[PDB]
């Protein structure tokens, strides 16, 4: 036999990185085969309403997160948007959702990745289907400028045209060191929760005749109001894998949340959860490329999303 | 006040329906930037063609064994029009260049080179697609490039019944227009291009006025290359 | 621009060397000459035309438009049209950034001079086209966007100062005479400063300045920029000093070489 | 990725072409049959032309129509290719030259045309219109893509109906096909593209300078002679003997009244495929009422 | 369910399928083994170049993720070794989407894998395996199972499942699950009846797409 | 003869000798022998020979199956070919031919066709023809016209002699064919007319896979030839 | 001496022997450049008016290197194409260890002085250094005129007063540099031939002299007066009447130069 | 962009001394990393720098390492793609003449700046020195040779970047600002250079 250092067998073949460390018992990335990386959070950083007083007139952003787990490093900003409406239960036609941007940088500057653009995809589909953003909720409750007095304007709200409030989400990944998703769509959570709406109003003709030669929305520099999205909706991500062990290096084993080179590229049997704490499943995404997922591990990686979700929600009041 | 096409048969600028408008043209105005240069003012069109090579390419696999490779890169100045702030329109005049005189230049006798064509419109205003072909046919003359013979171009527009050589941008907009590109003094044609409705019956009409006005334009321009040689000979003696 | 490091090292000792040689045997504030055309654009308020002796060509082009100077912030607006490279290109955004800050209308050029009435000013669009270079043109720019503005003529006013739009006079226009600053480009060769770097002088030099220059005085921008990548080298702080001391005695000949109209 | 032809193959179909034969049969003259099929939606039709085959999907969503043009609804074609129609053809490059080219002989023959009637498309004057969209899909390719794109656009807009709406004020209710039957589109001529493909059994010499012209012209090449041709020119008509127009950009120099020639020879075809178009629409319209009698 | 499908409509691919399910309907079509790009070569075995193309309008994000699920049930169904070095263009064209665009598309992803899995069956590429995949959804307040179901069922439906399933020895063992693409809300009590009954409905879709194999390839060859 | 799909239980017992042919894969990790191709399992009798007769468009080289190329480049020691569109290239020796020596090298040039034979196939490496017999027709296929068929189309041309595609040819013109089991067929005549009634009468017969219409077929070409 | 253009009709009589710049379609012969009719024996050709250096065997060039390849290099001339220049043709300072190590010799960007030593099929040139007089250019400054003003000569390496020599390449590419003791033996040791250091005495008035060189050169190419040997050194003895070399520069020194040097050849 | 999901075309955008903390080695896809948080009374700013390099570029006979500087506007898009690449400009010139690229031929170095956090409690002016502290420190980390330790200061729009104990400078920076503020600014900046070059050093050895 011939036996390589782990900074080569890792660079030389991952697949067996993986199974070398799995024969000892242990994972590529140091932790046990149900444990999580450890999250910390800072809500709102990034937000025009983060001081209560001093609100920053410059700043567009309506919410905000920074999310660490691990190495990796994801931040979180949500932008806004109006929308003039010309149109006409808890059914899927009544919900909105928001916009993502997702930029994983890496050592490569260019287009968006095939990676970026999924991810996108996937964080715009899956608050759209958790039913977290109802439509009701971005319609806006617009109000009238007019000129008190003689000079200043007064902005007068209720306590005719129609908008609607639009919600971009620009996510940004650094320090990427295994399969992403799951992080963005957890900052996305905590972002969402700190978005406040800002206040739109108009003042109190394009088709008129002019004689030779001679009116939109817009929002509020202070005033802001709560984003209303269903609490109990809320979903948080965990990803699993099923390595089948390797008689060498017939018997499986459930590995909780993947990182490293090693275990992405290896594990081709995953299942990726969004759980809402409390409630219902929202989303699960089975793959059987690799070892047979039998009902044991679909009931396993189950119970691992429900604790991990009522972590994600709780350990941030 | 200006008419289109006055009942007395003149146009905006005062012309008859078979004048061209101020064609003047220059070779060598750019020695110490390509091979090849041309100055195009047709009316008040202004254009740089400039060419460079045959030369050898920059990336080897880019490369014909067999021929050399012609591109043609059009760029319309900001300030050629009244400015506009805002493509898939520019791309398809220059790949219509490229297939005009990929069967005029010989391309067989210069292999593993490259020919690049460098345009810049300074000022337009109708007629421009015929005006490009003609700079570029001077500039690629002035290179030294073999070619089998002078490519004009022309535009022509029915007014009714009347065709108005050589159109204006304001001709263009009122009325549909041909734009040929006449092989030398032959009728055959290297480039038409009928870009709006032309009643089926009105349209041969079109191109025999067409045709004979871009034979114009080939002795006009033969005339100014002709004069350039004689007047560089007479020079160095 | 390739040279041989034979080339190279031959030229670094003559520029270095003291008295600087310079490969054309110019003085380190000489300038190289150029050819100026203006008014050839009709359909343009004003135009330049400017070669360079190495055979750099660049066309510039004036025009105006009358807008509200309550919303119209930036009155003054310059686009780079480099041939042959990308509009997204470092060097384009570079100096398209750079010479929209030498003139800006409340800095550099006189924003008062675009002022029609109390509601209205011209918006002026200098619209700048490279067709050949071989070093860094911000210098060639600039000597070509001051000689169009010089030729400029606008529309002369009828309506009132007081205010409908402004109404202009059909015939009679009016000349631009607004104060158009001047960027200067130097290159640093070990302890010699030159004016107007030729090609292969900047393929040797240590580092490099652009200085601005309006109304007589040293104006900004004011950067220190690396003329190539191979042999970039600090410099003392006495040298950017020399710099600016060089520009401000001799742009003074630039202005009246290039205002002989 | 290239489709290499065999040196033996070049000259067998070029001499055959000298001696009056085309591989499929076809006279030089002679239009491949049009097939067309209407979907159960209206706005689906797939055209057949002997082996090539594409798809067309009409579809219109409400939107602004610009200041410029405040009367006007807004009408936009996509013809992106994919690896399905052959190989031969990259992944959606919109800027190839032959896809450059053949997406603008669309544009120019359907949309600069103005056979959508885009007025009637307008909903209110200031905001509120139709925004139609006509989506190519080419499913095989035997050459005469842009023939075969042009019928297909013009069978969709016609067989296509948008839904009724009804409008208060600034309210805009777009009323479903199950409460209101939808109303068609408004056509104003009906173009049809013709695609001469040009050989030269000579040399380029007799070409510039020949007396005689011997140069070959044959209508909707296969993709053997498409791609053997030397030289191509597309002309569109409509019955109202309009040229629509030509294009004929470089290649083979062609005599001016060979290419005359070609734009009378096109008529008769775009009389036989404009009431074939129609009548296969009629038989169509038949069929959906004599379901709505047994409905 | 009911499902009619063709094979070998096309001329100019190795492989082509035509697969409608109700009101979806999806045309494949499958080139390979070709020369791969440059940027595409594995050295070991074969590359996948798989493209979805939406029923209107060009192709979105929403394709990609489309093509990103179809490769995820395509992969392990492809014997890649084979072919090392080599390149397979699976392409599908949405001719009718039989959903609202708008809100679904798992009626989209599980056409495009019977058509790309009849595609790859009719190109002759070696498959380790047969495959089959349903679209599942839970309607609202009946709260009832609905294998395969209808667009307008879809618009009540509280959660939409896609389930393709490995099938092997006839169609009657299960070797895996390719893929399962669940969303909305549900428990893990509503789960596994959709899993078991899920299973049902893709065996019976095997037995009938192994039918409509045989009627198609059988007259080819000789017995 | 039964007709299998993939990943079915492969009927053969591993107790008897069995020599696996085109449809057949046996597993490197499991050991076991599966079917990997949709179509009909044949299987010999007396050493038992198993295959599986599937339909397939685009030519894998293997060993010992005559195929047409044509020549697409010239390199230092061998030619480029190409068996099929698309498809990755083969090499072709100047050595594989017929009196070979290091001081005449083929006269071949791009864009010729060659009818050679399959030598080695490895599936890591480029395949390769030659125009030489191993046990001792190949050459320069000067003019006529290509044909594309289909893989089983090809196969059954060249080994069953009970294709009547041949005889009802012959029967009404005397001509050459060149049969490549790369889906590449071959026809030359004396002249043009029948060159072409061959191409025709091969398109349509290989549309139909019915053996019983290509009487019907050739009647009707050659008689609108004339 | 005709003047055509292209297209135009050169002769009718097709027993001719078809040159360069033309083409033909049974007895006509055309032309396919704007140049001057050539009638030599029995061959008709045109000789365009512009067009690159087109290289013929026994040319004195100079060129840059352009790339190291397997073998060869391919040199930039100043022509349609790179030209080669194998291995097998230069004086190495062969051993199978060189064939990797060739960027030790000349490098991308290097100069070279060579000859002409063959032309392919295409018409690119071969390239060889065989010789003392062939090699790596240094101790000086490059520039070029058009190829059209360097007339082809039985020598095109002068030495000239002020300790500089020229090495007047036929493609138009120039090399000052000082007068090294190699270039006097020119009338009637050197291991690294490839080194890329200068002589490190190269003083001030021989610098000063190169420059003085170059702009007359520069100023007859401006003229567009012929560069011969004659009249780079009667230009440099006319341009003493300037005290600074920079004067050389503007456009009526220039001009001035030029015609003072055409004038004295119509009295000589 | 159909590789984006931008919502609907027809929706419109909403309109309406200085203390340091370094780190380094943070991030795990590059060949080195750097934090550069400053906090002022009147300014917060927090950025982050990744350099990836030296890469071997395919075929490069280059004797020298070719720098490229990326200023990106991670999430906080404040300052227009105009100045960003000026900058960016700006920061290669600086860098291409304290990197010791005659090391690294053949190859290249690309460095990132993130900017994650710009409250002002125009403006690129003062942020310039705070990239050049991250990216020499995320050089160092790299294991990239340099020849010394660039750091710089910013006055009144003034930005002078210093090598060699402000010996000499690699980098001039000026917009707006007064006149003959030259003599007064070099001061004012080399005292900035010496507090970020202190702290930069104390940072790569604790
Ligand atoms: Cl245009
Ligand atoms: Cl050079
Ligand atoms: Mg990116």
């Amino acid at each position: 036999p011939i036996t390589f250092p782990p900074e080569v067998l890792a660079r030389i073949s991952p697949e067996l990185s993986l199974q070398r460390h799995l024969s000892l018992g242990i994972r590529p990335c140091l932790r046990k085969y149900e444990e999580f990386r450890d999250v910390a959070i800072e809500n709102n950083t990034l937000s025009r309403y983060a001081d209560a007083g001093n609100i920053d007139t410059k700043n567009n952003i309506l919410g905000s997160n920074v999310l660490k787990s691990g190495k990796t490093i994801v931040i979180t900003s949500i932008t806004g948007g109006i929308i003039e409406e010309t149109s006409a239960e808890d059914i899927i036609a009544n919900y909105a959702s928001v916009y993502p941007v997702v930029e994983v940088e890496r050592g490569r500057v260019g287009a968006c990745t095939d990676e970026e653009m999924t991810i996108s995809q996937k964080l715009h589909d899956s608050i759209l289907h958790s039913r977290i953003l109802p439509k009701k909720a971005l319609k806006v409750k617009a109000g009238v400028r007019s000129a008190n007095e003689d000079g200043t304007f007064s902005v007068l709200y209720p306590d005719k045209r129609k908008w609607s409030y639009v919600l971009y989400a620009k996510i940004v990944v650094l320090s990427r060191t295994g399969p992403v998703f799951d992080l963005c769509w957890n900052s996305l959570m905590y972002a969402l929760q700190s978005v406040k709406l800002p206040r739109a109003f108009i003042d109190e003709l394009r088709m008129t005749i002019r004689t030779r030669g001679r009116y939109e929305i817009i929002c509020d520099q202070t005033k802001s109001v709560p984003l209303m999205i269903n609490a109990k909706n809320i979903a948080f991500a965990s990803n699993y894998g099923i390595v089948e062990l390797d008689p060498e290096c017939l018997n499986t084993v459930l590995i909780a949340d993947l990182d490293t080179e090693a275990e992405e590229t290896s594990i081709h049997s995953t299942i990726s959860i969004l759980a809402a704490p409390s409630g219902n499943y929202k989303q699960l995404t089975l793959m059987g490329g690799g070892a047979k997922i039998t009902p044991e591990m679909i009931k396993r990686s189950l119970l691992l999303s429900r604790v991990r979700a009522d972590d994600l929600s709780t350990r941030f009041n | 006040r200006l008419e289109i096409y006055s009942p007395e048969g003149l146009r905006l600028d005062g012309r008859r329906w078979n004048e061209l408008r101020r064609f003047e043209s220059s070779i060598n105005t750019h020695p110490h930037a390509a091979d090849g240069s041309s100055y195009m003012e047709q009316g008040n069109n202004k254009i740089i063609t400039l060419v460079k090579g045959p030369k050898e390419p920059r990336l080897k696999s880019q490369m014909d064994t067999s021929k050399a490779l012609l591109n043609v890169s059009v760029n319309i100045t900001k300030f050629s029009k009244e400015r506009s702030k805002s493509e898939r329109r520019v791309l398809e005049i220059q790949t219509s260049l490229v297939r005009m005189f990929e069967k005029n230049v010989m391309l067989n006798i210069y292999p593993r080179t490259v020919i690049d064509i460098e345009i810049h419109v300074l000022e337009q205003d109708g007629g421009i697609m015929g005006s490009l072909i003609n700079g570029i046919t001077l500039a690629l003359i002035d290179a030294g490039i073999s070619m089998f013979d002078y490519i004009s171009g022309i535009s022509v527009g029915l007014y009714d019944t009347t065709p108005l050589l050589d159109t204006n941008s304001l001709e263009e907009n009122a009325m549909s227009t041909v734009t040929l590109g006449v092989v030398g003094k032959s009728e055959k044609l290297s480039l038409l291009l009928v870009e709006d409705k032309i009643p089926l019956d009105r349209l041969e009409n079109v191109l025999a006025i067409g045709i004979a006005g871009a034979h114009r334009v080939r002795d006009l321009m033969d005339e100014e290359l002709r004069k350039h040689a004689q007047k560089r000979v007479s020079n160095a003696s | 621009m390739s040279l041989s490091v034979a080339e190279k090292s031959y030229l670094y000792d003559s520029l270095a060397s003291t008295p600087s040689i310079r490969p054309d045997g110019r003085l380190p504030h000489q300038f190289r000459p150029i050819e100026i055309f203006t008014d050839f654009l009709p359909s343009s308020n004003g135009s330049s035309r400017i070669i360079a002796s190495d055979g750099s060509e660049c066309i510039v082009s004036i025009k105006s438009k009358v807008v509200d100077h309550h919303v119209e912030n930036e009155l003054l607006q310059v686009d780079v049209d480099i041939a042959g490279q990308r509009d997204d290109a470092l060097v384009v955004e570079t100096i398209t950034s750079l010479l929209n800050k030498v003139l800006k209308s409340g800095s550099g050029v006189d924003s008062s001079k675009l002022q029609l009435t109390k509601k209205y000013s011209f918006k002026i669009f200098v619209d700048v086209l490279v067709i050949s270079s071989h070093s860094h043109p911000i210098s060639l720019i600039s000597f070509a966007i001051y000689s169009a503005l010089n030729s400029t003529y606008l529309p002369k006013l009828i309506s009132a100062f007081d205010d409908e739009l402004p109404t202009f006079h059909d015939y009679d226009m009016v000349k631009l005479d607004i104060n158009p600053p001047l960027v200067f480009i130097l290159a640093v060769v070990g302890n010699n400063m030159l004016l107007d770097p030729a090609a292969n002088e900047s393929e040797v030099a240590n580092n490099g300045l652009i200085i601005s220059w309006s109304n007589g005085k040293i104006t900004s921008p004011i950067r220190s920029v690396a003329l190539n990548d191979s042999n970039v080298k600090s410099f003392k702080p006495h040298l950017l000093k020399q710099g600016l001391a060089m520009v401000e005695k001799y742009a003074p000949d630039v202005v009246r070489s290039l205002e002989n109209l | 990725k290239d489709i290499e032809i065999s040196a033996s193959e070049s000259k067998f179909i070029l001499e055959a072409l000298r001696q009056n034969y085309r591989l499929d049969g076809r006279s030089f003259d002679q239009f491949r049959d049009v097939e067309i099929t209407f979907g159960k939606e209206f706005g689906d039709v797939s055209v057949k032309m002997g082996n090539t085959k594409v798809h067309c999907r009409i579809s219109c969503q409400i939107a602004q129509p610009y200041e410029d043009r405040p009367f006007e609804g807004l009408f936009v074609i996509s013809t992106e290719i994919s690896p399905m129609a052959g190989s031969q053809f990259e992944n959606g490059n919109i800027t190839g030259e032959d896809e450059v080219l053949c997406s603008r002989i669309i544009e120019k023959s359907v949309r600069r045309s103005g056979a959508l009637d885009v007025e009637g498309l307008c909903i209110v004057a200031g905001s509120k219109c139709w925004a139609v969209r006509a989506d190519v899909h080419f499913l095989d390719c035997d050459g005469g893509f842009i023939d075969a794109s042009c019928i297909a656009v013009m069978a969709g807009l016609m067989h296509f109906k948008k839904p009724d709406i009804t409008v208060h004020g600034e309210q805009i209710i777009v009323h479903p096909v199950n409460e209101r039957e939808p109303v068609p589109l408004g056509i104003l001529h009906i173009p049809i593209c013709v695609t001469f493909s040009f050989f030269n059994p000579q040399d380029t010499e007799e070409n510039i300078k020949g007396e005689t012209n011997s140069e070959i012209s044959i209508i909707d090449a296969t993709l053997k002679e498409e791609l053997l041709r030397d030289g191509v020119l597309t002309v569109t008509l409509n019955k109202n003997r309009e040229v629509v127009q030509v294009s004929k950009a470089g290649g083979l120099p062609m005599d001016a009244l060979t290419l005359m020639k070609c734009c009378h020879e096109a008529y008769s075809i775009i009389e036989k495929i404009t009431d074939q178009i129609l009548q296969l629409l009629k038989e169509d319209s038949e069929k959906r009422n004599k379901y709505a009698a047994m409905l | 369910m009911s499902v009619q499908a063709e094979i070998g409509i096309l001329d100019h691919v190795d492989g082509s399928s035509e697969f409608v399910s109700q009101d979806t309907k999806v045309i494949c079509s499958v080139t390979g083994p070709i020369e791969p790009k440059a940027r595409q070569e594995l050295p070991t075995q074969l590359a996948l170049e798989i493209i979805v193309r939406p029923a209107k309008g060009v192709a979105t994000t929403r394709e990609k993720v489309l093509e990103d699920k179809l490769r995820a049930v395509l992969t392990p169904l492809i014997t890649r070794h084979c072919y090392p070095r080599q390149l397979c263009q699976i392409t599908c064209q949405i001719l009718e989407s039989g959903e609202d665009e708008a809100e679904f598309s798992l009626r989209e992803l599980s056409c495009c894998i019977n058509a790309a899995f009849l595609a790859l069956v009719d190109a002759g590429i070696a498959l380790n395996s047969m495959c089959a995949s349903i679209p599942i959804a839970i309607i609202k307040d009946t709260s009832d199972i609905i294998v395969d179901p209808t667009a307008e069922q879809l618009k009540i439906s509280l959660s939409v499942h896609t389930l393709a399933l490995e099938f092997v020895n006839g169609g009657k063992v299960v070797k895996n699950v390719l893929l399962l693409d669940s969303n909305g809300d549900f428990n893990e009590d509503q789960l596994f009846s959709l899993l078991e009954l899920g299973e049902q409905k893709c065996q019976e879709l095997v037995t009938n797409i192994r039918r409509i194999i045989q009627d198609n390839i059988s007259p080819r060859l000789v017995v | 003869s039964t007709f299998i799909f993939p990943g079915d239980s492969f009927p053969v017992d591993p107790t008897t000798p069995v020599k696996l042919g085109p449809g057949i894969y046996c597993d490197p990790n499991t050991q076991e022998i599966r079917p990997v191709n949709t179509g009909v399992l044949h299987v010999s009798a007396k050493v038992q020979t198993a295959y599986i007769d599937y339909s397939s468009k685009r030519y894998i080289p293997s060993v010992n199956d005559f195929v047409i190329g044509v020549i697409i480049g010239t390199f230092s020691d061998s030619y480029k070919v190409s068996l099929q569109n698309f498809s990755s290239s083969v090499s072709l020796s100047y050595m594989a031919f017929p009196n070979a020596s290091k001081k005449n090298r083929p006269t071949l040039q791009v864009g010729d066709l060659v009818y050679a034979r399959v030598c080695t196939a490895e599936k890591e490496l480029e395949a390769e023809i030659e125009c030489f017999d191993s046990t001792t027709g190949f050459g320069i296929l000067e003019d006529g016209m290509i044909i594309d068929v289909n893989l089983n189309f090809a196969r059954q041309l060249l080994f069953n002699n009970d294709f009547p595609l041949l005889k009802v040819l012959a029967a009404h013109t005397k001509f050459e064919v060149a049969i490549g089991l790369n889906g590449k067929i071959w026809v030359k005549c004396e002249e043009l007319s029948n060159t072409l009634a061959c191409y025709r009468t091969i398109m349509e017969c290989c549309q139909k896979n019915d053996t019983a219409a290509f009487k019907d077929i050739a009647k009707r070409q050659f008689k609108e030839i004339l | 001496s005709q003047i055509v253009t292209p297209g135009e009709l050169v002769t009718d009589d097709p027993i001719w022997m078809r040159g360069h710049g033309t083409y033909f379609l049974d007895n006509m012969t055309y032309s396919s450049v704007a140049g001057t009719v050539s009638r030599v024996n029995r061959l008709l050709s045109v000789i365009p008016l512009k067009g690159r250096y087109a290289p013929e065997t026994g040319d004195h060039v100079v060129g840059r290197i352009a790339e190291v390849g397997n073998k060869r290099w391919k040199v930039d001339i100043g022509g349609k194409q790179h030209a080669v220049l194998m291995l097998g043709s230069v004086n190495l300072p062969k051993s199978e260890s060189d064939e990797l190590q060739m960027r030790s010799f000349l490098k991308e960007g290097d100069l070279l002085n060579a000859e002409v030593q063959s032309l392919f099929q295409d018409g690119s040139a071969s390239l060889h250094t065989r010789s003392l007089k062939y090699g790596k250019l240094r101790n000086g400054m490059f520039c070029q005129v058009p190829s059209s003003l360097i007339v082809r000569a039985k020598n095109h390496t002068h030495n000239l007063p002020g300790n500089i020599t020229v090495v007047l390449g036929v493609n138009g590419y120039i090399w000052l540099r000082k007068t090294s003791q190699m270039d006097l033996a020119r009338d009637t040791s050197s291991w690294q031939i490839y080194s890329d250091e200068n002589d490190p005495s190269i003083s001030n008035n021989i610098r000063q002299a190169i420059c003085r060189y170059a702009n007359v050169i520069k100023a007859l190419a401006f003229c567009e007066i012929g560069i011969t040997q004659q009249r780079i050194v009667s230009a440099y003895e006319a341009s003493m009447v300037y005290s600074n070399v920079g004067e050389l520069i503007e456009k009526n020194v220039m001009e001035s130069i030029g015609s003072d040097i055409l004038t004295a050849e119509k009295m000589r | 962009d159909r590789r984006r999901l931008l919502g609907p075309a027809a929706a419109k955008p909403m309109a309406f001394e200085q203390e340091l903390s370094l780190h380094t080695g943070f991030i795990e896809n590059c060949n080195g990393s750097a934090l550069v948080e400053a906090r002022s009374l009147g300014h917060q700013t927090s950025l982050i720098t990744a350099v990836y390099g030296p890469r071997s570029i395919r075929g490069s006979f280059t004797s020298q390492g070719t720098i490229s500087i990326q200023l990106k506007n991670g999430l906080l898009e404040k300052y227009n793609t105009n100045e960003l690449k000026e900058v960016s400009s700006f920061l290669m010139g600086i860098f291409n003449s304290v990197v010791n690229l005659s090391r690294y031929p053949k190859s290249g170095i690309d460095i990132f700046v993130y900017l994650t956090y710009d409250k002002d409690l125009s403006q690129i002016s003062s942020l310039i020195p705070h990239c050049i502290t991250s990216i020499t420190l995320a050089l160092a980390d790299a294991g990239i040779e340099l020849v010394d330790m660039a750091g710089a200061g910013e006055a009144n729009g003034t930005v002078v970047s210093f090598i060699k104990n402000g010996e000499e400078i690699v980098g001039f920076w000026k917009d707006d600002g007064d006149d003959e503020d030259l003599l007064e600014c070099l001061d004012r900046c080399k005292e900035q250079y010496n507090r970020y070059r202190d702290l930069m050093i104390s940072c790569l050895m604790n």
